[PDB]
């Protein structure tokens, strides 16, 4: 399943993932494509933040879905 | 299990004033849903108004009868010639009104 991810810079990345893939695996995929650490990557959709322990399908995320990626800073 | 209670700490302990990255990310996702809820809300307004609105009957008791009875007295009147001696003021009116209601473009246009 291919999906799009828009970052705070209006940049949209198209990656290939599955519905059973967890948000943690999706963050690692964005890192290999750009180079950002998965620990600082945040996936937010429909106004709700996705949990690394949850899978894309759990958030009704289907192909062509556009997720929002944010850069988490060091805050405790 | 613990005394951390992580429930209303993200929607109050930090709020959007703690990070515009979280307030902007939720403002872009909520906006995309509204544009879809409306475009989808009205999309059904036309799918239900056309199926459960115009797709219904009304009051057509003699629909073809008006088409046959009217063309029955007008067709039998005219055949191999414009028989007007038999057409009354209404029978002739049906013939004069039939050729006048075919397309009244103007009626007054010869010299200028």
């Amino acid at each position: 399943m291919q999906i799009f991810v828009k970052t705070l810079t209006g940049k949209t990345i198209t990656l290939e993932v599955e519905p059973s893939d967890t948000i943690e695996n999706v963050k690692a995929k964005i890192q290999d494509k750009e180079g950002i650490p998965p620990d600082q990557q945040r996936l937010i959709f429909a106004g709700k933040q996705l949990e690394d322990g949850r899978t894309l399908s759990d958030y009704n995320i289907q192909k062509e879905s556009t997720l929002h990626l944010v850069l988490r800073l060091r805050g405790g | 299990h613990m005394l951390g209670l992580g429930a209303s700490d993200f929607e109050f302990g930090v709020d959007p004033s703690a990070d515009p990255e979280l307030a902007l990310a939720l403002r872009v996702s909520m906006e995309e849903q509204r544009q879809r809820q409306e475009e989808e809300a009205r999309r059904a307004a036309a799918a239900s108004a056309a199926e459960a609105g115009i797709a219904t009957t009304g009051t057509e008791d003699s629909d073809d009868a008006l088409l046959k009875m009217t063309i029955s007295q007008q067709e039998f009147g005219r055949t191999g010639l414009p028989d007007l001696s038999s057409m009354t003021e209404e029978e002739q009116i049906a013939y004069a009104m039939q050729m006048s209601l075919q397309g009244a473009e103007f009626g007054q246009a010869e010299s200028a």
